[PDB]
């Protein structure tokens, strides 16, 4: 017997989850939702459309305490691949996109850990509006920016926050765009100088 | 009551479509095939696409639905969606935009006798190596490539049309009431294999 | 709780056709599928067919052509027919209620077995010919003295010794054919001085055609 | 006649398409990945993009969809959706502006010993570095990074078919020759997940440009 | 199909000993085996599947394992109830069975008890000439019989059969029988029965002649 | 939240997204549609379409949906997926590319009174008469016609939503702090009208 598919059956069947419903238990409550954005690659940007095209990996945490499991009952399992259609989702997407694809491209599969942390890193093609400033052209700097929001939830039900990060024991919020060096391409005509993050 | 919900009844109540229509799985399907052109849409040579409208007309024996018109008040045809019968899955190989399929889920005809016919049209973007050497007077040995995307030739056999004279129809049909010819590229030949 | 009983008959003609019948109990045919194997004489049992939980059948490739298996889900039975008997179908048949893991299935429980054998040959009575030693090349007050039984069909036949003065000191070793038709042989321990006095004699029965004999003991 | 259509209700009465196709959770999948490059579609320099139509040729054993072939006529092959069963999630990492995953869900053979093959078709629309120098007579080195996006390499490993890609069925490109393939497997280990190194495997084709068009229409 | 066989074709083991009965296939039957326990007169009992998964029921004492080609069943104590034949078979690729296993309790050494009879003067008359010769409560079963008329060897017609171990002290019991004709047995004078047996270097003879 | 759904079981028990919420057989449905632009997108004349991006301020009343919110532990709102309640079909009738419905189905605010509120996400590339005569000096006039596609003005009666404090503010609505000015052009006036029918459908243009 596998020990994946008994979790599963417990999650799912046996506590009845509902994908619909936040998990807070009052409906007061806020839903704290953390996003980090990891740029792998600036595919291009098109000031002839005012596009900017960007492959980005979007880094969604929450905590679900339906989603909690004692590893010691299980096997000793501590992380959980589902499909995002299986959990309660933020619903989170990008408001200034140019074209009408809101919502990401891929929808991978979300990772459950036991202590309740459902943690979500799908990939996605965006291609958001940015205003060009021609003036200083060709040696000119664009300030291209992406907005995530919720549409389906408002301030009242989801709160989103940066992605916090710890050194020396010490957290700090990750106020910039992550830049990973195994996975991040450097573009041939714009180099990234800065790339705040601001709720 | 409508006869044809009788039918359908009888012959979908029981059917998987998953299945091939062989009694051992060691049986081959025989297809008939009769790719019939409407027109050749265009050939981009830059692109190196080349664009027709076509009618598959794909014939087969399928006994699951076997039926006799004298059980069924006189039916000879019924109409039926293709998603509830199984279909040999016929694609384009060569094609260049992905689309293997058909264009248009029309449906299948089922005769008596168990003979089931799909006539479906499709517009297929195909590969053709384009030899610009005699350009403007050349002439372009274009290939469209059909096969099942499933199953191997031990499952699945093509074999061509036979017309009514008996002769096998081993080309491209083109009916004179549905071919449009094209302005800019007449063909010549058009042999099956 | 689970128990499955064939049924059927002991012995049949050959190019006849066989018939099993497989109660079921303690389970119904439409949650279980019920396979069929048989054991022939001297070798390892084999897997016949499957009567499946949906009412569908399988069969083994090399049997497919002689059998068929059906099931009454009211009387919860199932029903084996087996026709074009040959002698080589004699044995055990078994009827096993099968478990299942998604696709995988294994014979879980089995029933007790229904002897078939396949043979033209008609009930006959034994002869009982007595057993004595052609020496007297012991005289210790235990010796060995027997009775042959010979020509008898079918199975089974039961020897005692002076009816119930048969004592412990009794073996019956198991029958054999030979030319179609069965052979036996028995034997009890005496004092040598008690078989030539004593009307020592072997009791012999077949109840194929409730045959009786008795052969007391000659040198 | 009705075999199939058991043999599938069976397989999929209780699968889950969401947990790993092994015995046991600690175990670790191993898919055989090949890619198979049927035409080199295009090569937009400006835009930095390779479009290539491809088959994904993903095999790996699914521990819950064996079955013993005798239970169905010997069936020793079925094809089904690739929707029903787990599949491996290969993402191409290095995607410009097509879809990340398969989308292309064509059906998979299913083998009795629980091997399953899926060839699904994509036009991967990849990432390539151009390099300008040499053109018209450049050679340009081209990837394609494909790996499990949310599996890691202890929980499924990916391995190459071969040591270079299938150009078996390749159509000839008209201006670019492929001078060299192979595929490298790696490990490495991202920011976001600095506990579970991820596998990847790293097809690379080295082509070269026929330079004879703009040889005659710009130099 | 997996062919599979058995070994050992016959155990002997005492009471509380630890058994391994070894099974093996050839081809991989990737722990697809099973293992079931078939009594005399009795309907046949699965012990363990999937080689390892215990059945509901069986004593903890049966335990199974195994991998590839090889798999074992063990016995960690024998007792009195597990005297029986084994079966391991096979359900991954078709259903293929072992010869089977059967496993007697251990008993010491005894020389058979043997015995020679002429036909008698009834089966003369009826023309039956068998001759036969019994070797009662003898252990092990490892047991020859040879049959020589006129110091000559004798093969045709012999036939003969063995009795199971008795119950109450495991002794085997065996009887052979000589097929003649009248006309045949007439033609000699001189019979025996020879038996070759474990428990002694030697054959012991028996033997008669003409009618007693 | 066991109260949010025991209400949201409660209200869709028995109900049928497919029939509009007309109460008595001869009642109509007032749909308010106001318009938020997002986006001016751009405007194309070789196809005489301009794109935007648009939030749409659709707001009717639907009493199935109503419930007393003191039985129901003080929900006095609700958000609910927009594909499982009824909704005007309300589409952009002078569309040039065949996408009449709105780019993303977001869901749906339910007062307890039944108020539905609905602001749905779109991508419209609308038809629009360019004035070719006085370029590059012009001034384009271009029009959004919304409407029920199916539902006669006897079904569905369309209003021109009203300002936040009731006004018949009956402009487009730009919150100038987020709007995404365009580069090129420039908005001068963004009136709303209702046009009544000359069967016959109302137009909010
Ligand atoms: C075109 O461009 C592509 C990429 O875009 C080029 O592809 C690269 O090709 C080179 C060879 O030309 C490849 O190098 C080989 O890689 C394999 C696999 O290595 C991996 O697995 C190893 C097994 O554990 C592991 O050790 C490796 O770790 C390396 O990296 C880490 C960190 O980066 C470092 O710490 C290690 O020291 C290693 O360097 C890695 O995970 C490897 O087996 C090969 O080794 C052979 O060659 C070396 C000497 O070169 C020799 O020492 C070995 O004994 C063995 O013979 C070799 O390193 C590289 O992996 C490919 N990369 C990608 C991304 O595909 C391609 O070459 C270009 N072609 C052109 C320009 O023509
Ligand atoms: C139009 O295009 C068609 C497709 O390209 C052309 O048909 C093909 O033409 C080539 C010409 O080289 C033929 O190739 C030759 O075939 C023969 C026959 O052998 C065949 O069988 C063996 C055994 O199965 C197999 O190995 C071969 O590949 C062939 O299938 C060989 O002897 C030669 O060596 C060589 O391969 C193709 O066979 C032929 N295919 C078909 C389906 O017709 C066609 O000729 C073109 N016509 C014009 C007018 O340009
Ligand atoms: C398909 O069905 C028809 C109709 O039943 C079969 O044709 C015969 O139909 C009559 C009905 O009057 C039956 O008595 C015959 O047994 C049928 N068979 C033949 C051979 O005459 C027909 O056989 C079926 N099969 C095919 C392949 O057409
Ligand atoms: C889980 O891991 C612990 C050690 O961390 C080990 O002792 C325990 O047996 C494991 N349990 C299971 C069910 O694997
Ligand atoms: C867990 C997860 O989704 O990882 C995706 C990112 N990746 C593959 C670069 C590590």
């Amino acid at each position: 017997l596998n020990e994946e598919e008994r979790l599963i059956r417990h999650l799912f069947q046996e506590k009845g989850y509902n994908k619909e419903l936040r998990p807070v238990a009052h409906k007061e409550e806020s839903v704290d939702v953390a996003l980090a954005l990891t740029l792998s690659n600036l595919i291009s940007l098109k000031e002839v459309e005012e596009t900017l095209t960007t492959n980005v990996w979007i880094e969604h945490g929450w905590t679900d305490n339906r989603l909690k499991w004692n590893a010691e009952e299980f096997g000793n399992i501590s992380v959980l691949r589902l499909p995002p259609d299986m959990v309660w989702l933020p619903e989170i997407v990008l408001e200034n996109n140019n074209d009408g694809s809101f919502q990401i491209s891929y929808s991978c599969n979300v990772l459950v850990y036991h202590y309740g942390f459902v943690y979500w890193l799908p990939p996605a093609i965006f291609r958001s509006s940015c205003p060009i400033s021609v003036t200083y052209f060709p040696f000119d700097w664009q300030n291209c920016s992406l907005k995530f929001s919720s549409l389906k939830y408002t301030a009242k039900e989801i709160t989103l926050s940066l992605k916090q990060d710890a050194k020396e024991n010490r957290t700090y919020p990750v106020e910039w765009i992550i830049i990973d060096p195994e996975g991040f391409t450097e573009n041939g005509e714009w180099e990234i100088v800065h790339r705040p993050a601001r709720v | 009551k409508n006869e044809e919900l009788r039918l359908y009844h009888h012959l979908f109540n029981n059917y998987d479509p998953g299945s091939r229509p062989v009694r051992e799985p060691e049986d081959t399907v025989t297809i008939s095939l009769k790719v019939t052109l409407t027109n050749l849409i265009s050939l981009n040579e830059k692109e190196e696409t080349l664009t027709t409208s076509v009618w598959i007309g794909i014939d087969w024996q399928d006994y699951r639905l076997n039926y006799s018109k004298d059980d069924f008040g006189g039916i000879e045809t019924l109409r039926v969606p293709s998603e509830l019968v199984w279909l040999p899955e016929i694609v384009l190989e060569n094609n260049i935009d992905g689309q293997f399929g058909v264009a248009y889920d029309a449906n299948v005809l089922v005769y008596e006798g168990g003979s089931v016919t799909w006539l479906p049209p499709a517009i297929y973007r195909s590969v053709c190596a384009v030899e610009v050497t005699y350009f403007p007077f050349d002439w372009q040995n274009c290939s469209l490539i059909f096969r099942s995307q499933t199953y191997n030739a031990e499952e699945v056999e093509f074999t061509f049309a036979v017309d009514n004279d008996g002769k096998t129809i081993n080309k491209i049909d083109i009916d004179t009431e549905a071919y449009t010819e094209n302005g800019e590229w007449a063909i010549d030949f058009c042999p099956g294999v | 709780e689970v128990q499955l009983q064939e049924s059927g008959p002991g012995l049949v003609q050959p190019s006849e056709t066989l018939s099993l019948t497989c109660t079921v109990s303690g389970f119904s045919l439409t949650s279980y599928s019920v396979s069929w194997l048989r054991q022939p004489s001297g070798k390892g049992p084999e897997w016949m067919g499957r009567m499946w939980d949906d009412g569908g059948t399988v069969y083994n490739s090399g049997l497919k052509s002689r059998l068929s298996i059906s099931r009454d889900t009211s009387k919860n039975q199932v029903f084996l027919k087996m026709n074009s008997l040959q002698t080589d179908d004699t044995g055990t048949y078994y009827c096993t209620r099968d478990e299942r893991i998604r696709a995988i299935n294994w014979f879980a429980y089995w029933g007790q077995g229904t002897l078939v054998t396949v043979s033209s040959a008609e009930t006959t009575a034994p002869s009982v010919y007595p057993l004595a030693p052609g020496t007297a090349l012991k005289s210790n007050s235990m010796v060995t003295l027997g009775c042959l039984v010979k020509g008898y069909f079918p199975e089974p036949v039961t020897v005692t010794w002076n009816s119930g003065a048969l004592s412990s000191g009794v073996h019956t070793f198991p029958a054999v054919l030979q030319s179609g038709l069965y052979t036996l042989t028995s034997s009890v321990t005496v004092p040598s001085s008690t078989w030539p006095s004593q009307t020592v004699t072997c009791n012999v029965a077949h109840p194929g055609q409730q045959h009786q004999r008795w052969t007391r003991k000659l040198c | 006649s009705e075999h199939e259509t058991r043999l599938v209700a069976k397989l999929f009465k209780d699968y889950s398409s969401v947990v790993r196709p092994v015995e046991d959770h600690r175990q670790v999948v191993e898919v055989t990945v090949g890619l198979q490059l049927i035409q080199l579609i295009n090569v937009d320099e400006v835009n930095q993009i390779v479009t290539t139509n491809v088959r994904l040729k993903q095999q790996w054993v699914d521990y819950n969809l064996k079955w013993n072939p005798d239970d169905y006529g010997g069936v020793k092959k079925i094809h089904i959706p690739s929707e029903k069963i787990w599949r491996p999630d290969l993402v191409l990492y290095n995607n410009a502006d097509g879809d990340f995953a398969i989308v292309k869900f064509t059906k998979v053979l299913l083998q009795y010993t629980g091997h399953i093959t899926w060839t699904p078709p994509a036009i991967f629309k990849s990432y390539c570095e151009i390099i300008v120098t040499h053109f018209p007579f450049d050679e340009q080195n081209c990837s394609m990074k494909l790996g499990t996006w949310t599996y890691d390499g202890s929980v499924v490993a990916i391995n190459p078919e071969s040591d270079q890609p299938d150009l078996s069925n390749f159509m000839e490109s008209g201006e670019w020759v492929i001078k060299e393939s192979r595929g490298w497997k790696h490990s490495v280990t991202y920011s976001c997940c600095p506990d579970t190194p991820y596998l990847d495997i790293t097809y690379h084709f080295v082509m070269q440009r026929l330079p004879l068009y703009f040889i005659v229409n710009v130099i | 199909d997996i062919v599979i066989t058995q070994s050992p074709s016959l155990l002997s083991a005492s009471v509380g000993d630890r058994v391994t009965l070894t099974c093996k296939g050839s081809q991989n039957i990737d722990n697809y085996l099973a293992w079931y326990q078939q009594k005399l007169g009795e309907a046949p009992k699965l012990l363990i599947y999937k080689t390892n998964s215990l059945q509901t029921g069986i004593p903890s004492r049966f335990s199974g394992s195994g991998s590839g080609t090889d798999y074992t069943l063990t016995i960690s104590s024998l007792h009195s109830e597990d005297l029986a034949t084994y079966y391991c078979y096979q359900y991954i690729n078709g259903y293929t069975f072992g010869t089977g296993t059967k496993l007697e309790l251990k008993r010491a050494d005894a020389a058979p008890t043997v015995s020679i009879f002429p036909p008698s003067t009834e089966q003369l008359a009826t023309g039956g000439a068998s001759v036969v010769c019994l070797m009662n409560n003898f252990y092990p079963r490892d047991i020859s019989v040879k049959w020589k008329i006129d110091g000559t060897e004798r093969r045709d017609g012999v036939l003969d059969s063995v009795t199971d171990q008795d119950s109450k002290d495991s002794t085997y019991s065996m009887s052979s029988t000589l097929s003649l004709t009248k006309a045949d047995y007439e033609s000699h004078n001189l019979y025996t029965c020879e038996v070759v047996h474990k428990t002694s270097s030697s054959p012991v003879v028996k033997s008669f002649n003409r009618n007693e | 939240s066991e109260a949010e759904g025991r209400l949201r079981e409660k209200l869709f028990s028995g109900y049928d997204s497919s029939v509009r919420p007309a109460r008595e057989v001869g009642d109509r449905v007032r749909v308010s549609v106001g318009l938020i632009l997002a986006q001016l997108i751009s405007l194309n004349e070789k196809d005489e379409e301009m794109s935007t991006k648009v939030y749409l301020d659709l707001e009717w009343t639907d009493y199935r949906l109503s419930w007393d919110p003191a039985e129901h532990d003080g929900i006095d709102s609700l958000r609910i997926t927009a594909e499982s309640v009824w909704l005007p079909d309300v589409v952009l009738l002078n569309n040039n590319d065949g996408n009449f419905d709105v780019a993303l189905d977001i869901s749906v605010v339910v007062s307890s009174d039944g108020s539905v509120r609905w602001q749905p996400p779109g991508i419209y590339r609308s038809s629009c008469s360019i004035q070719v005569t006085y370029f590059p000096f012009d001034w384009q006039n271009c029009t959004m016609v919304f409407s029920s596609y199916s539902y006669d003005s006897s079904e569905v009666s369309l209003q021109t939503g009203l300002g936040p404090d009731g006004q018949g503010h009956q402009e487009i609505h730009i919150h100038e702090g987020t709007f995404i000015e365009n580069g090129q052009w420039e908005i001068i006036h963004k009136p709303s009208r209702l046009i009544q029918p000359p069967g016959q459908r109302q137009e909010v243009i």
